[PDB]
RNA sequence: UGAGUGCAGGGUUCUAGAUCUGAUACAAGUCGUAACAAGGCAGCUGUAGGAGAACCUGUAGCUGGAUCA
RNA sequence: CAUGAGUAACUGGAGGUCAAGGCUGGUGCCAGCAUCCGCGGUAAUACCAGCUCCAGGAGUGUCUAUGAUGAUUGCUGCGAUUAAAAGGUCCGUAGUCGAAGAACAGUACUUGUUUGUAAUGUGGCUUAUCGAGAGCCGAAUAGAACGAGAAGAGUUCAGAGUAAGGAGCGAAGGAGGGCUAGAUUAUUGAGCAGCGAGAGGUGAAAUUUGAUGACCUGCUUAGGAGUAACAGAGGCGAAAGCGCUAGUCAAGAACGAAUCCGAUGAUCAAGGACGUAGGCUGGAGGAUCGAAGACGAUUAGAGACCGUAGUAGUUCCAGCAGUAAACGAUGCCUACGCUGUUGUGGUUAUGAGCACGGCAGAAGAGAAAUCUAGUAGGGCUUUGGGGAGAGUACGCGCGCAA
């Protein structure tokens, strides 16, 4: 179930079976390849890649022509970002309930999910600063 | 064993959740969709996150809905992949 | 031992609901709970009809009538008899009664 | 989670006692394989389907009307070869028939095996 | 606590269960030898200060014998029963008594007398059940 | 190296004490009758006042209610 | 070996458990007996004796510790809807527990060989008339030395991507929460106008109020609460709880689908945050209702129930406190499971599904009533052990007090 709460949904997407390569495409491997890193130096998220991907473009799950995956695509180019981007979401989010909550000092609720969301947060960063992809100091934006 | 539980029927599957199969089943597909008039083709995905416009003349072809997608009036479209 | 399945009351996927008052001693009583009576009365009374049909002065007249929903307490609703004590297997059975007049 | 060897063992009693003669099993690991191959040796089941599908794993078995019960033991204790017997007269019904299985160096065995090969190992479970 | 390593788990918890027995606690935590007859002594001596009787309890309708002792080992003064047919007649003030036990689990009542929790066995050095008889005579 | 012994303190276990205040047993004493039937104001849980005494009164809750309607 | 001879049983019981007498005489709730249940008030198979029986027997009764009885301490192996028993709700450390696929290594794990036990105990044989006894033999626990096997456990990898989790996209739904600005009535209070005798309250009445004009009907105003009917075995929220209309500010649940990362996870002592009502500390305010207090009745007496009146509180802001029949009296994750019917929100090959519910049978289960209770050595925490005394005493921690 749901880490948070009282949740048990059941939306997600299937993954293909095999995956082969997308001949009904309009691109070259070079020209898909060179839509991801410019996409990637305009400051998008790597999640929204494949969206566009996908969506423009017309490749399903943006590997069968690469044999390689988006975040390693971007640290072999050297577009690494300095936070990963699962960590950097969290602290936004409470940056933005601190914010609401400065001007409306009342809110209960706005106050309890706060404490559940600074929770997530440092369970994120434990795992992180175990793999070495953070400095073993690092705080948050607080 | 019996034949009924190790080959269903494709009725059966039809009627199934995509997951609670024997293999799961992909539901999305991608397609070629032709614009009244210009009469270019464009590479769509059903199910579609994006509203697009049609190359050239600039026409929404495909808009956006909670579910698959809606192809405009007089557009038509052929399964690719 | 537990007398009914659903607890004498209508609240299910809740923690709590709006009270309402009896009509007859002023008791405060959950709304899920109190037993309901429904009222349409006419203004005036049927051994009067044949006298309005000559005191009114329109070449017609429809007599009005007054709306009222009624709630009472347990207590209440078994003193007037609106309901009854029943058998074990008589409890079971639920029924839409009459509007009153 | 639930164990996968307890949920393969419910999954049969409870098919069984409805009647049904085929049943389709959802998580799979190595030592469910093993298992499910051990009661095809002594005549508990007969026939066994594997699916591949990229999911963890499932099977598609068919069981035979000599099967009464099945059981897997949590936690898998240790035992010395002087051990056993007591696990043995705890488990089965009769001194005559039935099998409990036992993993070691050598694989999964029964409790007569143990005795040819002189080992003991871990208990994981029986039928009859 | 049931898992392969969970011993220590197990072990402190199963431990702290047994106080909720009414026999361990007792053992473990209350006063255990405060009695004449007991875990400290099958047998008390003691010398006779008074002679006693008390009402059976309902529904049955008595005087019971009883007698009040000296006990010599702890200074505390006690009731004790008295129990043959004439056997008060056998017993003079100051004279030394043995006292025995009623045989319950812990010390208490027994029948109908109401909080007594001994009872004679000796007077003079001699059995009570053989001068009551008649088969021995005191000491004098 | 040190036995013994001065003087202050602590730590433990027992024991005395004017007087006050609990509990238990009281064959059957005195005053009421609070609960068990709609027990004669339906009962019970929390909280706050009051009162010879059981208890009574406000406020929110519960049915184990006298209603599965 | 040889001489004499003819001696030698008691303790506890006899109503049931529990083997064995309604036998005869005394006693009359006395005297006594009885582990427990129970006997005796003049017809006692239970007391006190006589006589016959029963049980064990050179022995038999009692008291006191302990093992068993006992699945009433539960690893094997008990319980927690109503009998005693699931923390008011979340977060969270120590602790205990943790995918599939392909490979790798040997310290646990199991086993061989060798060490490691006099007596006792165990398997035997031989000699004291016999039997304990004595004498000789064989194997042995835990612990250690050196090898072996690799299923389970462990470590790693990525042309692998959970009906495991987190991040994100699209269209939509809800009395979920904070803030800003407005609203239709109603209950009281004042002003003025009309009228000229009663109003109120009850089962029936009295306190009480009215010619200083009540009551009722108009027009004006002033405040402070609240959101009727629609409105439900309907919806939302972690629980406590949430119902007028617009605008605004954050985050969450579910659904659709070829998005991204890859074990990030379950449960939780200590520690931290929320918690109806009533209560307390300070400010604002004060319509209605109303503990305390005061009257009128009723009664033997009412201090109560009923009526008149009346204060703290009841509302708001900033805090403290920490309890409820905080209950579906049913812990949280995760499984396996029969049918029919009816809802709510999305999606649809229009056949159906996914999440959250209600209802009616069945089969199993259970002491029954009934079923959040079926099947089961899955994981983790809380918790009970005949009534009472007692959720009380002493010590300690929080609180302004309670
Ligand atoms: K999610
Ligand atoms: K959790
Ligand atoms: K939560
Ligand atoms: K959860
Ligand atoms: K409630
Ligand atoms: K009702
Ligand atoms: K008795
Ligand atoms: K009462
Ligand atoms: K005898
Ligand atoms: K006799
Ligand atoms: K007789
Ligand atoms: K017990
Ligand atoms: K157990
Ligand atoms: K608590
Ligand atoms: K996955
Ligand atoms: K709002
Ligand atoms: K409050
Ligand atoms: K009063
Ligand atoms: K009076
Ligand atoms: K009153
Ligand atoms: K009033
Ligand atoms: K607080
Ligand atoms: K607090
Ligand atoms: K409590
Ligand atoms: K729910
Ligand atoms: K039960
Ligand atoms: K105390
Ligand atoms: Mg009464
Ligand atoms: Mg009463
Ligand atoms: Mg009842
Ligand atoms: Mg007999
Ligand atoms: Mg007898
Ligand atoms: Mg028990
Ligand atoms: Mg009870
Ligand atoms: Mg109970
Ligand atoms: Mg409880
Ligand atoms: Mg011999
Ligand atoms: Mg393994
Ligand atoms: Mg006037
Ligand atoms: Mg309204
Ligand atoms: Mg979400
Ligand atoms: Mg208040
Ligand atoms: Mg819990
Ligand atoms: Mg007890
Ligand atoms: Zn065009
Ligand atoms: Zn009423």
């Amino acid at each position: 179930a749901r880490m948070y709460s009282n949740g048990k949904g059941q939306s997600k997407s299937v993954t293909p079976y095999n995956l082969t390569y997308p001949t009904y495409i309009k691109h070259s491997k070079e020209e898909i390849v060179d839509v991801i890193l410019n996409l990637a130096r305009k400051g998008t998220p790597p999640s929204q890649i494949g969206n566009i991907l996908r969506d423009n473009y017309g490749v399903g799950k943006s590997f069968a022509v690469t044999k390689t995956k988006i975040l390693t695509l971007l640290k072999i180019a050297g577009l690494k970002p300095v936070i990963p981007e699962d960590l950097n979401n969290i602290v936004k989010k409470c940056v933005n309930i601190k914010a609401h909550l400065a001007k409306y000092t009342n809110d209960k609720s706005s106050k309890y999910q706060l404490i559940q969301m600074q929770s997530c947060l440092y369970r994120v960063a434990r795992y992180y600063k175990s793999k070495n992809e953070l400095p073993a100091g690092w705080k948050p934006p607080f | 064993i019996a034949k009924n539980l190790l080959y269903p029927t494709v009725e059966e599957i039809k009627k199934n959740n995509k997951r609670k199969q024997l293999f799961q089943e992909v539901k999305g597909y991608f397609m070629e969709v032709k614009c009244a008039g210009c009469a270019t083709l464009n590479v769509c995905y059903s199910h579609s996150q994006k509203t697009i416009s049609c190359k050239g003349c600039s026409m929404v072809i495909l808009r956006s809905t909670g579910g698959k997608a809606k192809i405009s009036n007089e557009c038509s479209y052929m399964v690719i992949s | 031992t537990k007398k009914r399945s659903n607890n004498g009351r209508s609240k299910k996927n809740r923690g709590h609901t709006r009270c309402v008052r009896c009509e007859h001693c002023s008791a405060m009583v959950p709304n899920d709970k109190a037993i309901k009576k429904f009222v349409v009365r006419s203004v005036i009374d049927a051994a009067s009809l044949d006298d309005l049909k000559i005191a009114t002065i329109y070449e017609e007249y429809e007599v009005p009538k007054s709306y009222y929903k009624l709630n009472y307490c347990v207590s209440c609703a078994v003193h007037i008899k609106l309901v009854r004590v029943r058998s074990r297997w008589e409890r079971k059975i639920r029924k839409e009664q009459r509007v009153s007049a | 989670m639930m164990d996968k060897l307890a949920n393969l063992c419910i999954t049969i009693n409870n098919a069984n006692r409805a009647q049904k003669r085929s049943v389709v099993i959802r998580r799979i690991s190595k030592v469910c394989r093993l298992f499910l191959e051990s009661m095809q040796k002594h005549g508990y089941i007969t026939d066994i389907v594997y699916i591949d599908d990229h999911r963890e794993g499932k099977a598609v078995v068919g069981l035979s009307g000599r099967l009464n019960r099945c059981g897997a033991i949590c936690p898998r204790y240790d035992v010395e070869l002087k051990d056993v017997e007591r696990y043995r007269a705890n488990l089965l019904p009769s001194r005559g028939f039935g099998h409990l299985i036992v993993t070691s160096s050598k694989g999964l065995i029964d409790h007569r095996e143990c005795i040819q090969h002189n080992t003991g190992g871990k208990i994981l479970g029986y039928f009859y | 606590m049931y898992g392969l390593l969970a011993a220590r788990n197990l072990k402190k918890n199963r431990h702290k269960r047994r106080y909720a027995d009414k026999d361990f606690a007792k053992k473990a935590r209350g006063d255990i030898y405060q009695n004449a007859v007991g875990y400290s002594a099958p047998h008390a001596k003691g010398i006779v200060t008074e002679k006693l009787g008390v009402e059976a309890k309902q529904p049955n309708s008595a005087i019971r014998k009883c007698v009040r002792v000296h006990i010599v080992r702890l200074n505390k003064k006690v009731i004790a029963y008295v129990p043959h047919d004439g056997g008060l007649n056998q017993i003079e003030i100051n004279d030394e008594v043995i006292v025995e036990g009623l045989g319950k689990k812990g010390c208490r009542s027994k029948g109908d007398i109401p909080g007594v929790r001994f009872r004679v066995c000796k007077v003079q050095k001699v059995s009570l059940k053989a001068l009551v008889t008649k088969k021995k005579e005191r000491p004098a």
